[PDB]
């Protein structure tokens, strides 16, 4: 099984899609 | 393309970096209780007292005097109150001295006018100190009631 | 119940946030985006 | 003799009747904490929401997943503490869209232009929310303190 | 050297003698939360119901129907909190009745003007509901959470 | 202490009522009667 | 002795006189 | 802890109250005092 | 040792130079 920091990796990894998205949306609001 | 502006005005010491005034922290800060057009005081204060006695129930809870001792929560939440209270005794006598109208920023373009009496001062003051005690105890409500709660095991394994 | 998977934690975290607080948050900022004037 | 009549304006969509504006409806509805003549916000609300966290803190008390266990009336609290927190969510966010005049109807002839006003209702948003909490944590302290008080044996055996 | 002399105007029924108006009774007492200068109501109020709560809960703790169980202190707790939802009924009704500028004297030459309408003092019986409820709850939890804590030895030997 | 009689939890309730929830109720509902003016 | 639900009957039975003393009270005030 | 000493009681009222509550009164009512205008 | 009474008694008598210190100090600001 995978560990518990890769959960963590993974999470704070996702927050770089999670900025992104929120900078697409404003943007294609404008 | 020039990201970094300034608020319209160039003379004036401030500029308009992402970070301070671009479109994201002019909504959030003027939508926090400070800043908010539609508040008054005794609620700005109770959001706020209510934000700051829920935090504050961290470093007193798990880190104290009696946190390996069953009455860790207890002395926590006494503490908060204790602190809650100085900061309401400091936030009454900075009215009572008497304030201006707040700094105008680039953020913060608009601010209150109701906390730029004493009297308004006054309100926000008493609903910081019922929002202190308020989240306080709420805070030591939802910590005591479970009895563990392992949430609170993590950030006290690592203060361990 | 917590799980023999990493971070079991996690769900009793996450779910709540997902159900309960973000819905709450996105109806309220929603609200006061569709029912502000001007 | 027509009992039922209108409200001195017959062309306005109601009716006095015995039970809308008679004697005893035009008082006991103008002089609940809404509409009644001298008091300010965060006084209604705060009114408002004492008795809104009491009758609360019955359907949660004894009507939960926990309440075969002694955690029971404590999750009925918080329960309580979180319905009167998101309403009170509810009524800040209402008073922050804008208010206008409440309704006049015959029952209420004078509504309060206090609520009127976008800084009227964050007052009674915050009294709402220190009164529901009040509220509610006085009917735990007093169903929880005799830890059987026998008041609660009646229905609950009606709701087993 | 004449110590008690009249206010400044002799024929008005009062006479500053040292105690009534001298040097140290005009401030403390125009520095209480009443006559103090910059607070609104609900935050003097809050401050007297803060300090009448704290205090009522000395001879209702210690002295009671259930002063040697351990059930007293909730009792007295209990006790306090009726006595201050009492007190805040007698003060919602005075203001309902209508209340007027309140008496100039040597003492307070400045009374306070948000005082003189009702809805003045609806703010101050909130705040007092709240002061009361907050300094009764504060004044239990520092008795109960050492559970002995023997200053409450003292003057319960003395009341025994 | 409750009674043999049927339904002896009925004085718990009333006699608190009577002696002390509406006569504060009448007390205050007289004081605003007769205090107010016009 | 008499039932439980016999008090019960005889105190909504009460509230018939406990209205009509309220109607009574308010026409002799008139 | 209580020493062998008469009124042991009063270290434990006294220490709190000159250490914590009439420092907190004092640099309230100086501060109230050099910060008050005219 | 001295009694318990005795250091109430040096206290209420303590409060004689603690109000002249308050009498003193106000009037050498006067
Ligand atoms: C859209 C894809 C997708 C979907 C349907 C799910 C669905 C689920 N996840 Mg999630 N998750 C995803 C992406 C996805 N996930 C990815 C990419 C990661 C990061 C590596 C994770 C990390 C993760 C964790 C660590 C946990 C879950 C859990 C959950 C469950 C409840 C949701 C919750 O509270 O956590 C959501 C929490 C997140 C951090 C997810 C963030 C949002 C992701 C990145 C995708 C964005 C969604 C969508 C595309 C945008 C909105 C679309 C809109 C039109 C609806 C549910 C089974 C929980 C679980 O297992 O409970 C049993 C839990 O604790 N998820
Ligand atoms: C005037 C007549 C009279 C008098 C003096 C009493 C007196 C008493 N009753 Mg009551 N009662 C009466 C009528 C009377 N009752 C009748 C007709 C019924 C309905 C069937 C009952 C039903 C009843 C219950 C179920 C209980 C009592 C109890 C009590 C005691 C305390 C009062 C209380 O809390 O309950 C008063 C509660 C009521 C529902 C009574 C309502 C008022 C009644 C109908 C008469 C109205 C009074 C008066 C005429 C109007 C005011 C006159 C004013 C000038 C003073 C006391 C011994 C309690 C007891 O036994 O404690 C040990 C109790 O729990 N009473
Ligand atoms: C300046 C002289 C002096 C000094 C340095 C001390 C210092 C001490 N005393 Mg104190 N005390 C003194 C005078 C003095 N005392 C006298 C004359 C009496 C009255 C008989 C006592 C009665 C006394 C009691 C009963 C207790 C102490 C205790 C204490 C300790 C903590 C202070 C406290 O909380 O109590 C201060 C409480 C007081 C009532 C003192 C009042 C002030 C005195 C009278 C002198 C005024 C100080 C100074 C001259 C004015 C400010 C000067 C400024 C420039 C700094 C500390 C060791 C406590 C102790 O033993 O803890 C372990 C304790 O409970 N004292
Ligand atoms: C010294 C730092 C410190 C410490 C040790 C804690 C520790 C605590 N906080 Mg806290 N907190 C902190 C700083 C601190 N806080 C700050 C800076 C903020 C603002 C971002 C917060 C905001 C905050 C919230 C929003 C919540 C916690 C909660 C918690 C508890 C569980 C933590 C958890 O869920 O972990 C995993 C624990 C008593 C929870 C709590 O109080 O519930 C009882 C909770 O809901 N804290
Ligand atoms: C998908 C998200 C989700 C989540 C995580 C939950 C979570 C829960 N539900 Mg809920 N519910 C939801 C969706 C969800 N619900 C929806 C969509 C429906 C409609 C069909 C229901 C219908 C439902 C009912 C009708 C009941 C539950 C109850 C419960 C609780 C069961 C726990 C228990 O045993 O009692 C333990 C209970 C507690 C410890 C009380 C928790 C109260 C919290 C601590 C207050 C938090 C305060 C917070 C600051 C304010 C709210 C969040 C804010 C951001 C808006 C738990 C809090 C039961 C309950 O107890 O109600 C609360 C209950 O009666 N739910
Ligand atoms: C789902 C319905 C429900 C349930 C089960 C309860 C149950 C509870 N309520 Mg509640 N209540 C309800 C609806 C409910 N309430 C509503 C609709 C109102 C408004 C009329 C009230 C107003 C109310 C008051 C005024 C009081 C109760 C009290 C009580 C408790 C004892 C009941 C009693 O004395 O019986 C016999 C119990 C926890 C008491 C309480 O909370 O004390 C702890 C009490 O004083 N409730
Ligand atoms: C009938 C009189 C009476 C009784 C028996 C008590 C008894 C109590 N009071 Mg109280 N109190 C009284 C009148 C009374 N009070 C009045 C008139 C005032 C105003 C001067 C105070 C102001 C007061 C404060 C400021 C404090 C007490 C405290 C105490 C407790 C410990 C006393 C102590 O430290 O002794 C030695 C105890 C429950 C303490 C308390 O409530 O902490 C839990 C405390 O901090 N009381
Ligand atoms: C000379 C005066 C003095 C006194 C009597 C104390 C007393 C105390 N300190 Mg403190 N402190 C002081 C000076 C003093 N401090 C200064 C000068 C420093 C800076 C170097 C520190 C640094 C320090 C730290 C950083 C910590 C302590 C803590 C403690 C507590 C240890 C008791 C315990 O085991 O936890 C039991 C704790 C409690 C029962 C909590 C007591 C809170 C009270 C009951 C609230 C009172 C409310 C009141 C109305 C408001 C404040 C007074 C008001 C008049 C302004 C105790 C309350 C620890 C603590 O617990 O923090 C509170 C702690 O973390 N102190
Ligand atoms: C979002 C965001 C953010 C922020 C974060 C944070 C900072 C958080 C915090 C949070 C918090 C900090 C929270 C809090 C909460 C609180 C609460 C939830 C409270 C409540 C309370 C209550 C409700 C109480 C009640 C009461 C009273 C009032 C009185 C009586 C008693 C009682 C207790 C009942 C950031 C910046 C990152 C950015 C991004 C986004
Ligand atoms: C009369 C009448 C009626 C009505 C009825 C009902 C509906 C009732 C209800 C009732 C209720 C519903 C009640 C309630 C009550 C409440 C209370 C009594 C509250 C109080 C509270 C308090 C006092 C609290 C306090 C506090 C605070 C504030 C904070 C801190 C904590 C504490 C807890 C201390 C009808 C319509 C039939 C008609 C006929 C007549
Ligand atoms: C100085 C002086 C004097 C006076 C004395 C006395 C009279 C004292 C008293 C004292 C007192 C009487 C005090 C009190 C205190 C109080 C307090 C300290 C309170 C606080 C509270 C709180 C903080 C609470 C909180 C809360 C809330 C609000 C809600 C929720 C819950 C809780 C509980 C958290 C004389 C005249 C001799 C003259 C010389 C000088």
């Amino acid at each position: 099984s995978i560990s518990e920091t890769q959960v963590f990796v993974a999470l704070v990894i996702a927050l770089i899609p999670g900025i992104l998205a929120f900078r697409l949306a404003t943007e294609l609001y404008k | 393309i020039d990201v970094v502006n300034h608020g319209g005005d160039p003379q004036v010491g401030n500029l308009s970096t992402p970070i301070n005034g671009s479109a994201f922290t002019k909504a959030f800060i003027n939508a926090l209780p400070a800043y908010r057009k539609g508040l008054s005081p005794n609620r700005r204060g109770l959001e706020v007292g209510m934000a700051h006695g829920y935090l504050l129930y961290g470093p007193f809870a798990v880190l104290g005097p009696l946190r390996l001792t069953e009455y860790g929560p207890t002395a926590g939440l006494l503490a908060t109150i204790g602190l809650v209270s100085i900061l309401t005794i400091c936030l009454s006598i900075y009215g009572a001295v008497g304030v201006s109208k707040p700094t105008e920023t680039l953020t913060t373009p608009e601010v209150p006018m109701d906390l730029a009496t004493k009297e308004g001062w006054s309100e926000f003051a008493g609903g910081f100190l019922l929002g202190g005690c308020g989240g306080a105890f709420f805070a030591f409500f939802l910590c005591q009631t479970p009895h563990l709660q392992p949430l609170i095991e993590v950030a006290s394994n690592i203060w361990s | 119940i917590l799980g023999d998977f990493a971070a079991s934690f996690l769900p009793a975290i996450l779910v709540p946030a997902v159900g309960l607080v973000m819905p709450a948050v996105v109806m309220g900022l929603l609200f006061l985006q569709i029912e502000s004037e001007a």
